DNA sequence: TTGAAAGCGACCGCCAGGGGCACAATTTT
DNA sequence: TTTTGTGCCCCTGGCGGTCGCTTTCAAGTT
């Protein structure tokens, strides 16, 4: 149920909008790891609230994305070196 | 499932097209605007009375997000809730039964039976010989009025609190609990937990569509909700009351409190932030639901007991409260 | 006694040393400060989406003051409620009255009396019956059951809407009231307008702490908010029906109502945005009736508060008439 | 066995060397999908031939990488819109 | 998992650890398409493309055979990596070549594993002359009596085809090197590119290809391969063609240029190989193993199995299908 | 009779409708565009890493021409072999001689005769024993078994290595030949140098189509190339031993060889790069004192010894080893 | 019409934060 | 003696890869 997603999109004033608006989105559904990267651990119904948001906005003739679905026993073995590994607790400030 | 807490009274929340941005720095920079998601959250708690964008609030309640308000000390003050439930038939029986005490009694005996037991079966967790209480637990059943009972809970509570110092140790002092300001530090910690406990309870009622202001113990004649406290009572002793003893055996032994202008033993900042780690840790617990093998968390059990309670009212089901040995 | 209202999304609310500070600014102006006391207030109202000091809520919520959030239009979004409130006795009287038909009935007779008089007094506004009219009124109060009455609203409505065909003219056609779906343009504006009244009423109820879904006239099913519709009746004839006739003598035309597509009669978004211009214009005026200032928008907030006092204090509910 | 890898590394001429050399590397073990992205389906021995090349090459005090381990039945569920789906065949030209 | 190359105008270079092929399409007349290493276990060259010598030392540090072919598919040679160091094996490989009784008890197995595959193939394709001609072999006591038998069963094997194919193609006879018929060209194609996977398996088992058991090595041809290659000649190249001439590569191709020569068109050679990898991407039960071992691996197995027949003395049960 | 060799990594080979055209770069221009025909070639050698047209291989492999790739130094990496090679007969004689001890023996005596004769012929080169040498060779062919001989290799070596301290001097010390680990610095250079002979020999074998792991003296086991080591012996005394004494009157001293680190004596990388300077220089000589053939370097001389040996096995020829 | 690797040192498609300046009302039972 | 989100620019700036340029070349650790 750990949805990892990517975006790699041109510098068009018509698509550069789509990038910067999409970053404004994914920070709303998940966390940031890399420039073209968000790691979103979340439930399912929250997905269609999301899936319905991207299929609703993109130009597939000019855009590029792929998606990955990761469960825990597939998550634990994501060895990393310069960044910490994912986790999703309640947040405190 | 991933809750949000706020301590800083200088933090502003705005909406950026689908999500939140917190601004902390306070003019040593550009306020350190840190983005945050909402679409994963199910609850919020605000203590330092921070500023919020109104345009943002209306976005949380388009999502089903309660908003809770507290003070630096942790006392409950109020909460802002999203769209409610439309089951009047429920709330009618909630009342049609409130004026027939015969029903009210057959119920409260359960809340307390499931509450005082929660204590004796707790003290055995901690290792206390007798603290004679099951007699008192099963005493209730030989009663037939309310006034007979409210004095009893206060007694078991007084019997529950006099067994307290010996269970803590020598570092702290506790003889009893005061409705006062916390003349004692720990009681302030309880007003903190007992104060913030309404947060998860005040929501579950909003889920079942129940009226918090109509209860069975606290007669709604002091302007205090009662379905909450009548329900909140079953949990004061095992989650917020077990939590404190879980941190005062490892953490915050002392040095992390502050007293000022009243005695008024307030807490220190950055100690509050450790306090909640155990609270959501506690609410990330399983306990397997010792009725069935449900294995529900504490956090959910409240939503459950509330929904369960409506069914006691519409479907006539039994309400076996939570007891753990 | 007074209560607090805020309309401009250009307003900052702060707390200054134990008391409130409102900071306004406007056209050809700036921060137009005004200090404010407490202890006169029992409620606060925010209309647009202004910024607010958190330090103010903790002073209101350590103090027993509900805080409500709306839109400039009056649509309800949410409210901030404190620990302590005197809404339990209210919900009890609200309930104790649902099961005491003598209270429920002596109440329902008022909502209806306050509805028919407004319409007969409406046709006197536009002059159709021309009669001194007597409004039949007092007929309702001197009844002894409900079913005798619930059939009556059906009578006056049939008597009320058949007197429009003569009142509009030939440009439009109206024979009767057709709720969802209308298939007739005019019927849609009422199904539309009767819908937009739910919002300001759906707001007024949350201020009184009432359960909208517990009513006295509209039998409580489907999660149907009868406490709203029970109130909406006294205004159906005065706000949605005066507004419609106020604009259909000037601007709106079938060119602005979309014609039959499959079943429906929706508007163009270029007419929906115009509908409100007269609508909110109306909600910015009234005289009174005892001489006393009141917007229409505000007149409702009172009717609810009066109703709680009818229930909490045992007061009369004398409804609103022209 | 499907090893997906990421790199987002600064524009320092002391690290761009490490990046641009790494881009030349992963093309040796796998395919390219996005700028900071390669998809490497491969065996294990082929991994230590690689992992031992990174631990031997990176300054993690200044670098950032994350890696994900993907089995077939978690691949079947992957989703894309503007790019083709994964494959690892024998090559013909 | 394998790489194929067609154009003799492509130059291959090595990068830090990976390959770059350079295709010259004259819109820029050069196009570097990156290629990975470290995933491959085999290479095949069809044309006569250019190669950097610096690259092989990178490929053969990895266990990568390099195979060379012609547009027609005839095998010419291969460049192999680090050579096995099991001499004691290769002696037994020889100690048996001069003991014909050892050589004899062996060849009877290769043939048993070839003809049974054919009769079990014609029943696979649908037809019924070769199980008599089959275990017959055991009823022999010398070699020359036997080598003529393969030619008979082969002639008996090829003349029984027209009935199974249909009318579009013709087969009366067949010349190894001469492509008098297209299919005869496919044999030099398949029989040529089949050595590629076989010429490697020996290099893993450490066997010397130039010493065989059926084909006497006094012809300058590796008999340990062809003695082995027969068991698969009938199962991969003869079954693959018969599955692709079922709706694929039927005619419109196979240029007749060079009277006595029937070469293919490009993009048909590139289509031909897909089925070759289909077979090499097609597992089977392996009656004695019952569930595993793709075709490509089965060969590497037979060799390792065969060594053990020589150093460990186990049986060599050839590959048999039903 | 000839074959093709290439040393310069600047050479491209193309085909001219039936034949080759060599295109060298040749510092100062494009000197030596010399084309070459076929019908003289049966083997090809690429030494550095020059570029080659595939059109040459596909023309080269339709007729039976091996193609070998090496390093500028001669280290072997791989070779491209065709279908129709006649190395089956070879591997048979290579084996038929392994089990025919008379052939194996009449062979082993030569490798040793070609090693021991080189030692006296070195000590007369490096004046050590005396005026006319001619010792214990012609003594060997007069034997009729192996153990009689393998003791001889051990004898002459023990007789050969104790004569060194007098020949080196006092800066260094040598008691005997020590395999891994080298207890003396010098012994490491031989364990090192004997390795640098393995490469140039390890290439010669793959050209002859021989199985290096099948030998006649060095008993086959552990994956040891015995067909190689049989050959290194005739050169151990002339290539690894002539270079060492050639630099130790001019070059490397304790200043470079690691001081006893864990008991060993390894080299510095700054001496390893210098070691070869005289080493590859050596592989540019050999006037073949018997006029038999002027044109032959040591590096190449081996390719012949192997090719000579194949013919000893395919054609029944003699193997007269290489001496001084 | 000139052989290969690696190794630098510069031109363009991806990335984000940062700084201003036009906006602002919903049902359709 | 203070100020609410939603785009639509430029621009400064930490990424990402290609294209076009002078020196490399040789090895075992028996």
């Amino acid at each position: 149920m750990l949805y990892l997603i990517i975006y790699d999109v041109p510098a068009t004033k018509a698509g550069n909008k789509r990038r910067t608006r999409l970053f404004d989105l994914l920070s709303g559904y998940g966390k940031w790891r890399q420039f073209s990267v968000f790691e979103c651990f979340l439930s399912v119904k929250q997905f269609a609230k999301l899936q319905t948001a991207m299929e609703k906005l993109i130009k597939l003739d000019e855009d590029a994305v792929c998606i990955y679905v990761l469960d825990e026993n597939t998550v634990q073995r994501t060895i990393t070196y310069g960044t910490p590994q994912p986790e999703k607790p309640g947040s405190i400030i | 499932m991933s809750t949000l807490y706020l301590t800083q009274p200088d933090a502003v929340l705005s909406k950026k097209h689908e999500a939140f941005h917190v601004a902390l720095k306070q003019e040593d920079g550009s306020w350190k605007k840190q983005p945050i998601p909402a679409q994963t959250l199910e609850d919020i708690v605000l203590l330092g009375y921070p500023s919020i964008t109104g345009e943002a609030l209306g976005y949380a309640l388009e999502l089903g997000l309660p908003v809770h308000y507290l003070t630096q000390f942790g006392k409950y003050v109020g909460s802002a809730l999203p769209s409610e439930s439309r089951n009047g038939q429920l709330r009618l029986a909630q009342f049609r039964a409130h004026e027939d005490p015969i029903q009210r009694l057959d119920i409260v005996k359960a809340f307390v039976k499931g509450k005082v037991h929660n204590q004796y079966n707790l003290l055995y967790r901690r290792g206390q010989v007798d603290n004679p209480l099951k007699g008192r637990g099963k005493l209730v059943m030989r009663q037939q009025t309310l006034e007979q009972v409210r004095g009893i809970e206060g007694l078991a509570a007084r019997e529950y609190f006099a067994s307290w110092q010996e269970m803590l140790g020598h570092e702290w002092t506790f003889t009893g609990r005061f409705r006062r300001p916390p003349t004692d530090p720990v009681n302030a910690l309880l007003s903190f937990g007992y104060g913030l406990l309404r947060t998860q309870v005040t929501a579950a009622v909003h889920i079942a569509g129940l009226d918090p202001y109509i209860g069975f113990l606290h007669e709604t004649t002091r302007g205090q909700p009662a379905m909450i406290l009548d329900l909140m009572e079953e949990f004061r002793a095992l989650v917020a009351d077990s939590v404190v003893l879980t941190v005062l055996k490892q953490r915050e032994i002392q040095r992390q409190d502050f007293t000022e202008s009243l005695g008024a033993f307030r807490l220190t900042d950055s100690a509050t932030k450790t306090f909640l780690g155990a609270f959501d840790r506690k609410l990330s617990s399983e306990f397997k639901h010792p009725i069935f093998n449900y294995k529900c968390t504490y956090r959910r059990a409240i939503e459950l007991q509330a929904r369960l309670l409506a069914r006691h009212l519409q479907e006539g089901v039994v309400y076996e409260p939570l007891v753990i040995r």
